């Protein structure tokens, strides 16, 4: 999209995809990185184990 | 003329003191870690993690 390219400093809490899901505008990009951002393991608890 | 009752005087000094030159050399300085540097505003001079 031709925007400044940013400079994500090393040792930032947050996470360069966050950034970008905070700045770019269009849709079916920032979807997919919010999807990949906060795509965590779920824990369940199947016989025992 | 010359009287010796007159030329008589009692010089004021100091007891004993050692001087003292090239005094820097007693003090001895760490550079703090390469990546933890701070410049100027409480942030990390480089950051391209």
């Amino acid at each position: 999209f031709g925007m400044q390219r940013m400079h994500y400093r090393n040792g930032d809490p947050q996470t360069p995809f966050q950034i970008a899901e905070q700045q770019i505008q269009n849709f079916q990009v920032a979807n997919w990185l919010h999807f990949v951002n906060n795509n965590y393991f779920r824990q369940v608890v199947i016989d025992g184990v | 003329q010359f009287d010796f009752r007159n030329s008589m005087h009692m010089l004021t000094s100091n007891l004993t003191f050692t001087v003292y030159s090239d005094l820097l050399a007693f003090v001895s300085a760490d550079t703090v870690e390469p990546i933890n540097a701070v410049a100027f505003d409480n942030m990390r001079i480089m950051n391209e993690l």
